[PDB]
């Protein structure tokens, strides 16, 4: 679109010098799911609401209350 | 380097390997102390 249009494929303008990084949060809008061994949504994406920092509550653990 | 990409909707990424060599010198003197120097030649990692 803006560096595509009619023109040279929409990786024209860098050198992609990004070698993907290692680290989570390299994926724009994957609304990235599945919390180890926890089937609830943990990120609505890794591109909002990750100033406040982890909800840090209870997930699983039941035995060791009891 | 430029690669020409046929195009995808499902944004891959591409993986480049630059084949280097990798050695490394085990080097045990004593009743056990492993001393081990790294080297990889072109793409060194190094302080």
């Amino acid at each position: 679109n803006g560096t595509g249009g009619a023109f040279e494929g929409g990786l024209f303008s860098p050198y992609l010098t990004t070698r993907l990084p290692g680290w989570a949060g390299v994926r724009q809008n994957v609304m990235g799911s599945t919390v180890d061994g926890r089937p609830v949504l943990p990120a609505n994406s890794s591109t909002m609401t990750y100033a406040t920092v982890g909800n840090s509550s209870l997930d699983s653990t039941a035995a060791a209350a009891a | 380097m430029t690669f020409e990409v046929d195009p995808m909707d499902e944004p891959t990424l591409l993986y480049l390997l630059f084949e280097v060599f990798d050695v490394v010198r085990v080097h045990q003197p004593h009743r056990g102390v492993i001393e081990a120097v790294y080297l990889r030649t072109p793409f060194s990692a190094g302080n």
